[PDB]
């Protein structure tokens, strides 16, 4: 996905990338949980690319 | 969970566009087919406005 991400900055016009709904927590988390913010980093890093 | 816009709006723009010859032949041709058989049936027409 890393690399597709990167090939993807060629084609914005036609193919628009984005991150899967499975990668977000499943009932949307809490704060209250060590796993929640280890999804919230990943998905905070994953996003900008 | 992802975006169907544009995937939608594609959808619909080739059924507008569609080169369908029905609507062509029900205003033309459709009438005149009615109007030749009508006098020949054994049950002629019975109409209300």
């Amino acid at each position: 996905s890393f690399r597709v991400a990167l090939a993807g900055w060629l084609y914005n016009g036609v193919v628009t990338t984005v991150i899967d709904d499975s990668s977000y927590p499943k009932d949307g988390g809490s704060v209250t949980s060590l796993e929640n913010l280890w999804d919230f980093f990943i998905l905070a890093l994953a996003l900008p690319l | 969970t992802q975006s169907l816009v544009s995937s939608m709006r594609g959808t619909l723009d080739k059924l507008k566009l569609i080169k369908s010859m029905t609507p062509m032949y029900l205003q033309q041709l459709a009438p005149v087919e009615l109007a030749v058989i009508a006098p020949m049936l054994p049950f002629p027409p019975f109409q209300v406005p």
